[PDB]
């Protein structure tokens, strides 16, 4: 049939006397709006506080065609201006402050939502200053996790409004312009209040993606008024603040604290850096690549002599030498290098000892190594105590020294464990397989591979390895994740194989060659231990796991089928499924990753280089053994400050201008006032 | 301009005789055409790559830029709707049918693929759009079901 | 780019190779005392694999192709430790090498090759038009008869 | 009259007034970013340059090498390069006729008849210009 | 609590006379501007700059 | 879905984890406390979903 369509939810219809004067003020027609306000006056005829279908009423109409005329028309007649203020100042029309200035229920805006407020969600320095200039405050946002507060703890009367409320509250403290203009340094704040937005970014998980976008808003805004600098001796000021010695970069510090990396990846806050790097060596990028390549060479080659120098005659310009942080680096690799060197060489005959001998004495080469590993673990304790436990545990590579340096010691206690205890000598073979020196040997070599494989957290200095190493950092999380995955559909076939085969396992003296295992040139018993069943699905995804070892010597062929089933499945879904996966994982990382790649790189390379900024440093076998001022410091800063944020406001007004389309409220405007004048003229001329 | 155009007929440079059609066609004005086209125009045609005689032999030894571009803007007139509107019996086959000759000189002119091959497709739109002007099944049947064979 | 990647697997190769020859060099045989006078990672029964570096090298190459059998990481002696150690660090670097580092090419090579498609022709007509122009020159006769 | 200083050459560390860059080095590089930024201007290049063309190829060389030189900053002195190189493109791509075409592609700032400019852009890896489509057809044909 | 918001760097401030004439040129009333500019010659009551 | 534990998003993730590990410990005694009288406190702890 044919449905009848009704408005089922109606409203008050507008008297077309009404309807004419909302009419009118939309057209600009300002004597047929004056006529009627008198008229109403006097016969009463028109609401004039009247209200359109979409419920905006004269006031808000002008308000949108910015009719400041009409305005104060209407204002100076008795019309109702509830909520006015705050569509003024979301249609960002200066010139309305005349809303400000008069003085004397369906709204789009939320019941929280103060003046002040949306100024700052609009970001108009200008809206936002006029309303500073009044006093004017935003409530405190209660700190994270403020269950004390009660109120806060009293969220259960309207947990939406009071997570909008939140929310509301930030997206003002975080706009670029109130920051600038109510902040005394508007770049701590920023790099605070970012830090805290992520933060409730995580507790709120709902909301996330908002706190999240303010704080992204918080650091491009920091990094935006550094760009502004148009002297290095601004930088300086600015980078070397202390909030309270100085000239210790002290800001560049807060905002690795704060992982501000776009702040830091900023090209003069590099070049600054950079200069203090490569003290010492003028020039050292127009230097030829050759040429720096032997200076390299050369320095390294010296590291015993700069070091021992150093330690020795700290004052000697031979001392002072090893100072310079590009020298350190180059000599603290040097040292490293060495020691991977002596490494090498401790198992190459060099002073191999009988294979025989049970607990034997440190070879040379041993001796020698174990200084730079004393050393290395009392870097770390330097390290860890500096620092804090909590900071040397941020570093993951530090973790990795941690495991090496322990398996280090470990390998020399048990070398002592042998010596003493083990003063005979034995043919190997007869040797238990707990022997303290066969455990200290494979620690040792465990040790071996974390030490070289370290090496890779040198890539970072170098412009083509570092960026790299950085992907690969970010594309390992994911498969961490994946392996997670993984495991379980490693576990669940792992328990089925296991408990169809378990009752088919064989002694080893009855398989070839008494050897049992998949690691036998014979593979047997694969699945029927656990232990075993996990290590051969394993192999299995490399595919060093032949098929035969699924049968079984009774020959059962349902079992052996069902078996062969199992394994099957579980190498299409490992590899041709799960694995395949993974690529794609990757993948769409990388991109990702690759567009912030430099930024992600630098960052990373100014925490190497600050690291060597320090006063102590030496390589690791060679460790042997007034309020005035402040007053002017802050004075200066805020000089910068005031010159960076009016460059700032005036490059974002500029960019808004000329990289903002025109929309079609503009449209409506500019009929408006072409109509607006017509109607004047008309009047006059007529 | 369109009022321009009328007073100016009131009262590069391929050519002159056909290039304000040859213009007019690359805008794609239905207006300025149907106003040029009123006077009869003959578009010259362009020969084919083959050629060897001084008819395109000279030109192509003269300049072979010219020529290459004339040809193009002599295809690129062709091919506008606006133009296989007003001047074909049937504008689908013809789009269907300059598409295939659009595309062919893709492969000959290999200097200028993009450009011929931008025309094939700008014909081949031309004809889906025309078919989705089509509202009834006996429109549909007309159109799908029509030869121009006897 | 593969090259910059090639270094890094170059990196971990060497680790893992200094690792594992230096848990396995104390049980090297002799080629004698090995069947059919062989020792290798290339004889019919692959053996002292991880004896010494430039063998472990290349045992550890081969794997990646998956020529290298598990069989290897035994010590005749049978000392069981030992061999669950070697065998974890063999097994680490092939996760490392082929799980990881191999599956990251791949999305380091799809990367590039969609930017450098992006070029593709200005790339190839320039490279081309070198090379047309080498022979546009005069100074050209074959390689045979180049020389009088 | 007018005049924009002549950046001093790549490494010039002779001239004491690079070594200004002890002092506000900012200052230093910015000056001279935006020096190049004027001399790359498509117009600037059109109004002043006797031979626009090879004033671009060349600028854009001496960009790109700048480019590398000044890590920071590097992403501005490519992008100034790229803009040189598709200014020289556009400028070809103007011609009409194959007698302009050959003028411009076989003349030897200074034998002739040799395609010379081409030898230079491939020199300068001015690969857009070089793989130009009126270009290439010349090139066919010989 | 709440938290006072205050301009931090003050600048000084357009006296009345002086927002009208700035307002006139962001309007492009060329008499209102005029008028200012000449009593201004003689009032000296803004500062044209 | 998490009554009974206000503030869980706000609980740090070890304590998270700690109060997870006890109730699952002692998700027998819960089972049956619920069995033999929902209305115990101890049958009420059950019924929250998380
Ligand atoms: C994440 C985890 C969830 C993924 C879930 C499911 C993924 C699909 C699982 C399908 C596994 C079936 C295969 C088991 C099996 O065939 O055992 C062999 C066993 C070995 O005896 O053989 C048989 O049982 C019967 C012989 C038929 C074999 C052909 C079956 C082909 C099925 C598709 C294979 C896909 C290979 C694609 C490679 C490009
Ligand atoms: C770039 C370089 C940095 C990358 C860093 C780290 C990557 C993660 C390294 C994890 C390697 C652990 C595996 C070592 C090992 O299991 O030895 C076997 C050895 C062989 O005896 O077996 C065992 O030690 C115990 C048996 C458990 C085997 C299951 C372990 C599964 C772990 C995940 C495997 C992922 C395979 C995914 C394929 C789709
Ligand atoms: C590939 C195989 C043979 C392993 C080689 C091991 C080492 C000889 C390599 C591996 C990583 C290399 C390091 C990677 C990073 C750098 C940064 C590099 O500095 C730069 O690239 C830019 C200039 C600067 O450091 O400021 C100095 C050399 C160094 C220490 C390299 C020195 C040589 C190292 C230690
Ligand atoms: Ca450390």
């Amino acid at each position: 049939d044919r449905i009848p369509l009704q408005i089922v939810r109606a409203e008050t219809e507008l008297s077309a006397e009404e309807k004419a004067f909302l009419s009118a003020v939309e057209k600009g027609d300002y004597a047929t709006v004056k006529q009627a306000l008198q008229e109403a006056e006097i016969y009463y005829n028109v609401n004039i506080n009247c209200m359109d279908p979409l419920g905006r009423s004269a006031l808000l109409i002008a308000i949108e065609n910015e009719n400041l005329e009409i305005m104060e028309l209407l204002l100076n007649h008795s019309v109702y201006v509830g909520d006015a203020l705050l569509y003024a100042i979301r249609k960002e029309v200066v010139g309305a402050v005349e809303l400000l200035l008069s003085y004397r229920q369906f709204s789009e805006f939320t019941p929280d939502i103060t003046p002040i407020m949306l100024a700052a969600h609009t970001n108009n320095y200008e809206i936002i200053k006029l309303l500073v200039q009044k006093r004017v405050t935003i409530p405190r946002p209660h700190q994270i996790r403020c269950n004390c507060v009660e109120c806060v703890s009293s969220s259960e009367v309207d947990s939406l409004r009071h997570s909008r409320s939140r929310l509301n509250i930030y997206k003002a403290l975080a706009s670029p312009s109130l920051i600038a203009l109510s902040s005394e340094d508007p770049i701590l704040t920023a790099f605070r209040l970012g830090w805290e937005l992520k933060e409730l970014s995580k507790v709120e998980n709902e909301f996330k993606a908002e706190y999240e976008e303010l704080s992204q808003q918080c650091k491009l805004f920091a990094k935006d008024l550094l760009d502004q600098a148009r002297s290095s001796r601004e930088l300086e000021i600015i980078l070397n603040h202390r909030d309270d010695k100085y000239h210790d970069l002290a800001k560049l510090k807060v905002a690795i604290k704060y992982h501000q990396k776009e702040f830091v990846a900023q090209p003069n806050c590099q070049q600054l850096l950079a200069t203090l790097w490569y003290d010492g060596f003028p020039g050292w990028r127009r230097k030829h690549w050759v040429v720096k390549l032997l200076t390299c060479m050369t320095i390294g080659f010296l590291f015993p002599m700069l070091s021992i120098a150093y330690l020795i005659s700290p004052r000697s310009n031979l001392g002072l030498f090893i100072k310079k942080p590009f020298i350190k680096f180059i000599c603290h690799t040097a040292s490293y290098l060495t020691f991977l060197f002596m490494l090498l060489l401790a198992s190459q005959h060099i002073v191999r000892t009988d294979l025989h001998v049970q607990g034997p004495p440190p070879t040379v080469v041993e001796w020698m190594i174990l200084p730079w590993v004393l050393g290395f673990i009392w870097g770390e304790i330097k390290e860890m105590w500096d620092g804090g436990f909590t900071e040397y545990i941020h570093d993951w590579w530090n973790l990795m020294d941690f495991a090496m340096n322990s398996l280090y010691l470990a390998t020399i206690s048990l070398k002592i464990v042998a010596y003493v205890k083990y003063n005979g000598s034995r043919p190997r073979e007869e040797w238990e397989m707990w022997h303290p020196t066969l455990i200290a040997e494979a620690l040792f070599a465990i040790s071996n591979i974390l030490s070289s494989l370290r090496l890779i957290s040198l890539f970072t200095a170098n412009s083509h390895l570092g960026p790299l190493q950085i992907s690969l950092g970010r594309m390992l999380l994911d498969i961490l994740k994946f392996l997670f995955i993984y495991c379980l559909v490693l576990l669940a076939f792992a328990n089925g194989l296991n408990q169809l085969y378990f009752y088919y396992e064989t002694r080893a003296i009855d398989e070839p060659n008494n050897c049992k295992g998949i690691r036998c040139e014979k593979q047997n018993n694969a699945f029927s231990t656990l232990f075993e069943t996990l290590q051969s699905l394993f192999w299995s995804v490399f595919g060093l796991l032949n098929l035969y070892v699924t049968n079984v010597k009774a020959r059962h062929e349902f079992t052996e089928f069902v078996g062969a089933t199992m394994f099957g499945t579980y190498n299409v879904i490992s590899l041709v499924v799960l694995l395949n996966m993974l690529i794609a994982m990757m993948n769409n990382s990388y991109q990702l990753i690759a567009d912030h790649a430099d930024i992600e790189w630098k960052f990373a390379r100014t925490k190497l280089w600050m690291s060597y900024f320090d006063e102590g440093g030496t390589l690791p076998p060679p460790f042997n053994i007034r309020h005035a001022d402040s007053l002017i410091q802050n004075q200066h800063y805020q000089e910068v400050i005031r010159n960076l944020v009016k460059r700032y406001v005036a490059a974002m007004i500029r960019n808004s201008k000329t990289n903002e389309g025109l929309t079609e409220e503009n449209f409506k405007e500019l009929k408006q006032d072409i109509s607006s004048f017509r109607y004047e003229v008309l009047d006059l001329l007529g | 301009v369109v009022g321009a155009v009328d007073i100016l007929l009131n009262h590069y440079s391929t050519t002159m005789d056909v290039a304000p059609v040859i213009l007019a066609a690359h805008r794609n004005n239905y207006e300025i055409l149907t106003m040029l086209l009123k006077q009869d125009v003959s578009l010259p045609k362009p020969h084919a790559v083959g050629c060897e005689c001084t008819l395109c032999s000279a030109k192509n030894k003269k300049d072979s830029l010219r020529h290459s571009r004339f040809r193009l803007d002599i295809y690129r007139c062709l091919a506008s709707p606006a133009l296989i509107m007003l001047t074909e019996e049937d504008p689908i086959l013809r789009a269907f049918e300059l598409s295939a000759d659009l595309k062919e000189l893709s492969l000959v002119e290999v200097e200028f693929r993009n450009d011929y091959e931008e025309l094939a497709r700008q014909c081949k739109m031309f004809a889906k759009d025309l078919l989705a002007q089509a509202r009834n099944s006996r429109e549909l049947e007309v159109i799908l079901n029509h030869t121009s064979s006897d």
